[PDB]
């Protein structure tokens, strides 16, 4: 178990569950200690992150012809925080908060972990991208970080098969129930979990 | 015993035999014991759907020669008592003046040692306030004996002094025009008692007895049976004077041939003097059957007690010749029970209990049913005949002849008799007779009055208000019962139609009430019954309203989380007058957009434009908050609508002061662009957009709470009049009228009091009447206060900062710029 110690964990709209920035570094530091590192952040519902930390990480059936399938992660809170929501309404018509999840991986995955300026839709994209895994699409054992779009913030894909090797806790990040939809408000990061968020050092050539 | 429908029906014609009345007394006072005696004697039963027990029907026969003791007209040997049931304790108010406003009659129950107490005291001024004729009876007589051991001339004094007391308040409040209702021992209105061990009597049983054994015709006997009325033994001559010729005492003949025998029976059987017990018995008649032979001690006592004086008997005797019928009391007091013209063409017809006339049904309270959450109607046929099928105008609190607000002009599903627990249904139902309907439940919340008439004013209506001012929230101790509460609250607001229970965003379980007492009631049968686990209760707290003070700063702008969508809009005030009409079903989300047009354009000068744009209401599609579409050539825009709706149902159930829902604030989209592809403008990006947007807009519209206000009506004695202001000027209330009633000192007080300051307020006022002090609030009205929320330590941002730490939130109200665009 890579969650640290002290009750059961749960996502609720109030926040999560038996989750304080004290275990949360706990959790990094053991998780360090067994080779693993953080690589991003992941925003999403709550059965979602449920599912993710509690089941892991599961492509379950894909687009077999979809190039770009993978799991979506950023290395910023802030870009993750976006999709930390229902993504539409209950039959009455609420649509509650997220939750913030930490994204870890084996440390013996890096080496599959490459950057672009490219933005990952734009036709050369693709091609660039391929070059660098050093394989056609869709992304397997490898990652790869790129603008969400010209001058956004950098997304990054882990392939389905390396997105299944990651470990995921909650984040001490919490969503706010009372603005939905809002921006996450950069002084509600625990200046703790700042300190353990450095993102590594992607590559930008091809092995 | 049990009877056909016919057989009640047939009785109900009889209303000159019927007997509408209520028990007051105090609960600790065998208001209960003696009560279920009178069931378990004269109880009614019919020869699947239950209900709430709200009266019991009481069959009783009597000998032609008492028929001719009544002062008042019937007709046959048979009587029908309605015993209406009551309150436990006072505070429950608004719902004693409810059961005493469909009764005539009043068995009172007063205790042998401690007498009248003031509780009781209390109603009773209610009571006699509504002109009910009351008949008393002294409980708890066997604690004397036993107890104190007293002498029969102590305890003769006592019940003097006890009725003499109960007098001096029937006197001093019964109303003029009724005549002496006093109670007097020797007329038969008073009998003395002991419901523990089953026993009670009356002069006039004693005086039946000992009728012919002295040559008397029984109406000199029981006269003599009280007061200063003496037999010597020697002589045998009745005399005025306690002392024979020499001056020796004379025992007094209440003393003589009323308590003496009792107190052998007692004396004898308590001190197992077991050669005397039987001679006793024989000599008063007194036949024990088999197991009972071999009794001994209280376990005899109380065997031999019921079988010499059956105390439901007293009692039903007391109830049938003195309590008036549905037609002698409707006389005198037809012109108190309505707020029409005296002469009307009803109030006539409430006066000769007349069942040909237009109807005229009161509706006291609606009651729980099992079938489904469905609630019948209690009360009483004052006038005409109701019938099952019929078609009723259902009259509310607000209406008026002249308009048509409040009127639900339906048909009556089915009539049917309140028999205690179980309900029979009956074709029809003459004036004169307490009765129950079924199929009102969604037009009338809890009182109200039914007619035929079309000119027919509402009978004294008895204010009440569904408005939840004051809630907490309920959590379980033991997470596994979880389940058992999701039950016990949807059981609980079944149970009651001014309860509430609903869920927060925050997932919390609320309950809220009318007031503190009716919520605290609740939580008791929750945890009791309704669920039975053991439940965390969070401390009472009041409700509030956030509202705009005026139009946003500037326009307010959000945008989805796609950034493909946009909401501009501004919020701005409703006016006072137009959220009323709102809530009180003028202005309705369901009429056709154009109809309720019209109606706000002239009557509430809206612009007919605005008005037939009228998107939603909110919240719960239905509250004093609109968002009217002022957009122009917004491409798709109706794609959108039921997202924004949702939107506002959520941002008008909770606002971003402090979670408090919304009120008079009006949302006007100025303007919306969405993305060409419906992929991307879905609820998820819609919804937290306009919800955002109205947040936004709100924050900038000059934000202010309103805190509820309610409408305490209090009864008192001139005397302890001072108390109330003294509490008022302590809390905060704004004395809006004093009165007094024309004869008696009683004055009636009436102020506002703020809700959150109303708290244990009837504790307060308890002790500042010397308990004399009848309070009655409703809610009645919302107040913003000037103060600025935002500001923490201004008298509304107090309000709201705690709130906010204790709903564990940001301390501080968020900015309109956290819901504004992030540009
Ligand atoms: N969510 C993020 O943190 C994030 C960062 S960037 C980003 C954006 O997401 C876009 C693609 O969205 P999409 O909806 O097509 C991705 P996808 O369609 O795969 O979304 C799947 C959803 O399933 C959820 N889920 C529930 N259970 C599991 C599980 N056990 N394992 C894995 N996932 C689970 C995921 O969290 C996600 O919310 C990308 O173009 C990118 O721009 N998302």
């Amino acid at each position: 178990e890579f969650l640290g110690d002290g009750g059961d964990v749960s996502f609720s709209t109030r926040g999560t569950q038996n989750w304080t920035v004290e275990r949360l570094l706990q959790a990094h530091r053991q998780l360090e200690e067994r080779g693993y590192v953080f690589v991003g952040y992941h925003g999403t519902f709550l059965e979602a992150a449920q599912s993710i930390v509690f089941g892991g990480v599961r492509a379950r059936s894909q687009d077999l012809d979809a190039i770009w399938r993978g799991f979506y992660i950023a290395g910023d809170p802030a870009l993750a925080y976006g999709y930390a929501q229902d993504q539409e309404p209950d039959a009455r018509g609420r649509i509650r908060n997220g939750a913030l999840l930490r994204v870890y991986v084996p440390r013996s995955s890096l080496p599959g972990f490459y950057r672009t300026s490219l933005t990952l839709a734009a036709p050369e994209a693709a091609g660039e991208v391929e070059r660098l895994i050093g394989h056609p699409l869709p992304l397997r054992l490898d990652a790869i970080t790129g603008p969400e779009e010209e001058g956004g913030r950098l997304e990054t894909i882990l392939g389905w098969p390396l997105a299944e090797r990651t470990v995921v806790i909650p984040s001490a990040i919490p969503t706010d129930p009372r603005n939905v939809g809002g921006d996450l408000d950069p002084s509600s990061i625990p200046d703790k979990e700042q300190a353990i968020s450095a993102l590594p050092d992607y590559a930008s050539q091809p092995g | 015993v049990a009877f056909t429908v016919d057989q009640m029906r047939s009785l109900m014609d009889k209303v000159t035999n019927v007997r509408n009345m209520s028990v007051i007394a105090h609960v600790d006072h065998g208001k209960s014991t003696l009560t279920d005696s009178l069931v378990q004697r004269a109880g009614i039963i019919s020869a699947g759907i239950t209900i709430k027990s709200t009266a019991i029907s009481l069959y009783s026969e009597m000998s032609d020669e008492d028929v001719k003791e009544i002062k008042q007209k019937t007709d046959g040997n048979s009587f029908l008592i309605n015993l209406i049931d009551s309150p436990g304790h006072v505070d429950f108010s608004s719902e004693v003046t409810a059961a005493l406003r469909v009764t005539d009659g009043a068995l009172v129950v007063v205790d042998t040692i401690e007498g009248v107490c003031v509780q009781t005291e209390t109603v009773l001024r209610q009571a006699l306030g509504e002109r009910i004729k009351p008949v008393v009876v002294i409980n708890k007589v066997d604690r004397a004996l036993l107890e104190l051991q007293v002498s029969k001339e102590d305890l003769y004094q006592t019940f003097a002094r006890t009725v003499e007391s109960v007098n001096v308040i029937v006197s001093t409040y019964a109303d003029e025009v009724l005549g002496d209702v006093q109670v007097y021992p020797a007329r038969g209105t008073v009998a003395f008692g002991s419901g523990l061990h089953g026993w009670a009597f009356t002069i006039r049983q004693f005086a039946t007895r000992y009728a012919k054994k002295f040559g008397v015709d029984k109406a000199k006997m029981m006269d003599r049976l009280w007061g200063d009325s003496f037999f010597n033994p020697k002589t045998k001559k009745w005399t005025n004077k306690d002392t024979d010729a020499e001056g020796k005492p004379l025992e007094r003949a209440f003393n003589m041939f009323i308590l003496d025998p009792i107190f052998r029976l007692f004396t004898a059987i308590m001190n197992f003097k077991k050669d005397e017990i039987p001679v006793l018995l024989e000599k008063l008649e007194i036949v024990l059957k088999g197991d009972e032979k071999d009794l001994e001690g209280k376990a005899l006592l109380k065997v031999v007690m019921r079988k010499f004086l059956p105390a439901a008997d007293a009692l039903l005797e007391m109830i049938v010749l003195h309590l008036p019928s549905p037609v002698t009391a409707q006389a005198y007091r037809a012109e108190q029970l309505y707020e029409g013209p005296a002469d009307d063409a009803n109030c006539i017809a409430i006066k000769n209990c007349d069942p040909k006339a237009d109807l005229m049904l009161y509706v006291s309270k609606m009651v729980p049913t099992s079938d489904k959450g469905r609630f019948y109607a209690f009360g009483r046929v004052f006038a005409g005949t109701v019938k099952s099928g019929q078609k009723v105008r259902i009259q509310g609190p607000n209406y008026v002849p002249g308009k048509k607000d409040d009127l639900f002009i339906k048909a009556i599903q089915r009539v049917v008799l309140m028999m205690g627990r179980f309900v029979e249904p009956i074709d029809d139902c003459p004036a004169g007779n307490i009765i129950g309907l079924v199929g009102i439940d969604q037009f009338l919340l809890k009182t109200g009055t039914l007619t035929t008439s079309e000119t027919a004013h509402n009978m004294k209506v008895m204010k009440f208000s569904v408005s939840p001012v004051v809630q907490v929230a309920v959590e379980v101790k033991n997470a596994n019962d979880l389940p058992k509460l999701v039950e016990g609250l949807k059981r609980l607001s079944k149970s009651d139609p001014c309860v509430l229970t609903y869920m927060s965003e925050s997932g919390e379980h609320i309950v809220a009430g009318t007031g503190e007492l009716h919520l605290e009631i609740c939580l008791q049968d929750l945890e009791h019954d309704h669920a039975g686990v053991p439940l965390k209760i969070s401390p009472p707290v009041v409700a509030y309203r956030e509202t705009v003070e005026s139009e946003s700063s500037q326009t307010a702008l959000s945008k989805s989380p796609n950034k493909h969508n946009r909401i501009y809009l501004k919020a701005e005030p409703i006016d006072e007058e137009v959220s009323l009409a709102i809530e009180n079903g003028i202005i309705n989300p369901r009429d056709d957009f154009k109809a309720r047009a019209r109606i706000m354009a002239d009557d509430y000068g809206w612009d007919v434009t605005d008005a037939r744009k009228i998107w939603c209401f909110g919240p719960d599609g239905n509250g004093p908050n609109l968002v009217i579409d002022q957009t122009k050539a917004v491409q798709y825009l109706h794609e959108i609508k039921d997202s924004v709706v949702a939107a506002f149902q959520w941002a008008t159930k909770e606002g971003p002061i402090f979670g408090e829902e919304m009120r008079s604030v009006r949302v006007n989209i100025l303007d919306v662009t969405l993305h060409a592809d419906a992929i991307h403008r879905g609820g998820g990006q819609i919804i937290p957009t306009m919800r955002r947007a109205t947040y936004a807009g709100f924050l900038l519209a000059d934000p202010k709470i309103q805190e509820p206000v309610f409408l305490v009506e209090i009864q008192c004695p001139e005397q302890a009049v001072g108390g109330i202001y003294s509490v008022l000027n302590k809390k905060r209330g704004q004395v809006v009228s004093e009165e007094q009633r024309p004869g008696t000192p009683l004055f009636t007080v009436k102020a506002y009091l703020p809700v959150n300051e109303s708290f244990g307020f009837t504790g307060e006022l308890r002790q500042a009447t010397g308990g004399q002090a009848f309070p009655q609030m409703v809610f009645d009205h919302w107040s913003t206060l000037g103060s600025d929320p935002l500001d923490p330590t201004s008298k509304a941002g107090e309000i709201v900062l705690a709130a906010r730490k204790r709903h564990g939130m940001k301390e501080e109200v968020p900015g309109w710029q956290e819901y504004y665009d992030k540009l």
